[PDB]
């Protein structure tokens, strides 16, 4: 079926410019705790986790080197240390995984 | 072709006298030839017209649109040279003043419709003006209350005249 | 001392109050920079270049952001709470408190501070002109007692009624009407003889200056003011009195045989904009807020 | 009364006098004692064509080197200057002049001292004060340098720089307050 008059702007601008189609402002954000790059609530801050995203990548590379080729995945708990740090008596059987910096001030 | 929102950053007021108000800062920038739409991107554009420029920032930055990138981006580097050019002293205290989207130029192509026919199809691009002045956000306007209506509808009965005659 | 009528008081007290304030302004020449520095967590090494004598801490929070402006209450200076309206003095280091905070115990106490002052704004303007008030003083009690307390001296005449429901409700009401228009809780630092010499009536004002006053080797006390009232307090205030939400008096009490007249300690409960209550909640609070606070050593 | 050494002193007026030789040299007829004048003249109505805004006289007033230096930051915004009263009579300090052969030019620079009182009221684009005060005559010492191109046929004296001493008071404070923003992080470590 085809159209059998134009429709005007006053009647398209009725249309595209209700409430029903405008943006709806969002109230969910506020400052994050730490850092204070403007989370939003029930989702995990993106600096945070790019933060948290970034060590686990470097681990993630330093166990790929440890463990050779593939289908190695050991049958051992592994831990990871900084510089400094000795190993606890409790981590004896755990895998070391050291790479090279100070400990950070969010990982303990 | 015709840029002039450009150049209104380039008003030199004569300096005012010690008995007078502030005249607050008026800051116009723009950015050209954006890769979006004119509709979609003025849906933005109307979200953003009254709000305060740390509001606008945080609801742009949870905006998951193409627009709310680039608009964060002009209306970032609008703050900056607020505070470095056009003398504001604070970051915080600016408001959008005006915020909308103009057609930019186009290009356009061929659809290869389905049998030996086609179409016209349009490469669209779009501009985005804002104009941002400090002071704090003006205030809504207030929807009117029973006693306005009232005043307004008593004013109208007392209006009235006896017509066609002397 | 003498008669005075109870405007004519507030007149000469505000008057005096604004002179001394221009002439705390007028003492310094021009504008010197001080080099405030932020030792908070957010964002760090910012260093401001701030006007001595001038700018406040919330000029230090405009320059930063708008959520600095939303839900900072107490600046830290050095060591030290400082009101976020009080204009800064020496090149320091700044940091800012907030309600949800880790340790937050510092704006808990500035926080009821300025509760119980806005009660004791709104007890006295709310009597019988040919009856007597005289606001004795807020006694620092800790928050967690379920309410602030303010001591009051009534009439001679007014030694044997308590309050029903509806003048507690028509205080509440009038709190509110303190609450909705948004006023600065604004500070100043005065000498012990300019203080003695705005209040010159209230002899119980006297001797809590006198106290606050022999404390310090400077002889400095600290007096507030919202709108035309003027109260003296110990330690920071909030910065607008449009962060309390939910306010409420909750009872009076009589607390007689210390003494021949009758003290009567108003109490009342209050939890700001951001720390906001289900309606539950609120009256359980509001119901423990009715027994009397007894914390005073 | 002078210092101890002073033969060193009558070295620099040495180097000051083979200066003056050369661009006499030059070009004669160039007194010497009434060049402060025209160097006061000359640095008056260079900063008054700069309060109206009239870079054709600029240009034959001060030179190609200090042009940006004094036009540049000034460019949307209004200056009020006025010169209101001389305090010392001015005095040369250094005459030199260098013989660069790369386009067979040479170049004389007069510097001379010159210690006096103006006033200053640096406007916005808005019209807003931003940075001085309207009526008080604030003193300022400035040693100045000056340039003429000798080979050029033409060639007039014009204002080359101005020299600022470290030992000099830092100038009168902003109107308004300022923020110096700290490192700007990606997910690090701030470590100061
Ligand atoms: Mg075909
Ligand atoms: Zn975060």
């Amino acid at each position: 079926a085809a159209p059998k008059n134009r429709r005007t702007i006053e009647v398209n601008r009725c249309r595209r410019r209700n409430p029903q189609k405008l943006i709806k402002v969002k109230n969910n954000i506020d400052v994050c705790p730490e850092c204070g790059h403007l989370k939003q609530k029930h989702v995990l801050c993106a600096y945070c986790y790019e933060k948290v995203c970034k060590e686990t990548a470097e681990i993630r590379r330093q166990i790929g080197k440890q463990e050779g080729g593939p289908f190695k995945a050991p049958t051992i708990e592994t831990v990871v240390l900084y510089t400094g740090e000795t190993p606890s008596e409790q981590d004896q059987g755990k895998r070391i995984i050291e790479r090279d910096r100070k400990r950070p001030s969010w990982f303990t | 072709i015709s840029r002039k929102w450009e150049k209104k950053n380039k008003i030199v007021y004569p300096p005012q006298l010690p008995g007078e108000p502030r005249r607050p800062a008026e800051i116009y920038h723009c950015r050209r030839q954006i890769k979006y739409s004119k509709d979609k991107m003025w849906y933005l554009a109307k979200l953003i017209r009254g709000m305060s420029i740390d509001q606008a920032l945080a609801q742009l930055e949870f905006n998951d649109k193409k627009g709310a990138k680039i608009i964060k981006e002009v209306l970032l580097e609008a703050q900056d040279m607020a505070v470095r050019d056009h003398n504001v002293e604070f970051r915080s205290n600016l408001y959008i003043a005006e915020s909308t989207s103009g057609r930019g130029q186009c290009l356009k192509r061929i659809r290869y419709h389905g049998r030996g026919r086609f179409g016209i199809m349009e490469k669209v691009y779009c501009h985005y003006f804002v104009k941002l002045v400090e002071g704090p956000p003006p205030p809504p306007e207030p929807p009117k209350t029973a006693v306005a209506h009232a005043k307004e509808y008593i004013q109208q009965l007392r209006s009235r005249t006896i017509v066609h005659t002397l | 001392a003498s008669q005075l009528s109870p405007t004519e008081l507030t007149e000469m007290r505000n008057d005096l109050f604004n002179k001394e304030k221009a002439r705390q302004l007028s003492l310094t020449p021009r504008t010197e920079k001080i080099e405030v520095k932020h030792v908070g967590k957010t964002d760090p090494g910012t260093v401001f270049v701030m006007n001595k004598n001038i700018s406040t801490p919330y000029s230090c929070a405009m320059h930063l952001s708008e959520w600095y402006c939303r839900k900072s209450i107490l600046a830290l200076v050095d060591g030290q709470p400082w009101d976020m309206y009080k204009p800064l003095t020496k090149s320091c280091e700044i940091k800012f408190l907030t309600f949800k905070d880790c340790d937050p115990g510092e704006v808990n106490k500035a926080y009821w501070r300025s509760c119980a002052m806005m009660m004791g704004c709104v007890i006295e303007r709310a009597f019988k002109d040919e009856y007597m008030v005289n606001l004795v003083r807020a006694p620092e009690v800790p928050v967690i007692s379920g309410a602030f307390c303010y001591d009051v001296v009534l009439d001679s005449k007014l030694d044997e009624w308590m309050p029903t429901k509806e003048n507690l409700r028509s205080f509440t009401k009038d709190a509110h009407a303190l609450i909705y228009k948004d006023l600065p809780f604004e500070t100043l630092e005065v000498e012990a003889k300019v203080a003695l010499e705005i209040f010159q009536h209230s002899k119980y004002k006297v001797d809590f200056i006198e106290e606050k006053a022999s404390q310090n080797p400077e002889r400095i006390v600290k007096l507030h003011r919202i709108g035309d009232f003027i109260d003296v307090s110990e330690g920071p205030l909030i910065p607008r009195t449009s962060i309390c939400f939910q306010y409420e008096v909750s009872a009076v009490h009589n607390l007689q045989p210390t003494q021949p007249s009758l003290i009567r300690r108003f109490q009342g409960v209050s939890l700001p904009v951001h720390l906001r209550a289900h309606f539950t909640i609120w009256d359980k609070l509001l119901e423990r807020s009715r027994k009397m606070v007894t914390e005073d050593q | 009364e002078g210092l101890i050494e002073r033969t060193e002193r009558m070295k620099k007026t040495m180097a000051s006098q083979v200066s003056i030789r050369r661009i006499k040299d030059y070009d004669a007829n160039f007194k010497i004692k009434d060049f402060p004048e025209k160097a006061k003249d000359i640095f008056i109505e260079a900063h008054l064509c700069l309060n109206n805004s009239d870079h054709d006289r600029l240009h034959t007033l001060v030179t190609e080197h200090c042009f940006p230096d004094m036009t540049w930051d000034i460019k949307y915004k209004t200056v009020r200057w006025s010169f209101v009263e001389s305090l010392e009579p001015s005095h040369v300090v250094q005459v030199r002049c260098s013989s660069m052969m790369n386009q067979g030019n040479v170049y004389g620079q007069i510097t001379v001292r010159m210690h006096t009182r103006q006033t200053l009221a640096i406007y916005d684009r808005f019209g807003r004060l931003m940075y001085g005060q309207e009526d008080v005559p604030k003193d300022v010492l400035e040693y100045v340098v000056f340039e003429k191109q000798l080979t050029n046929p033409y060639g007039s004296w014009r204002m080359h720089t101005k020299i600022v001493p470290p030992w000099a008071p830092p100038k009168q404070p902003i109107l308004k307050t300022v923020m110096i923003p700290g490192p700007q992080l990606k997910p690090e470590e701030e470590y100061e």
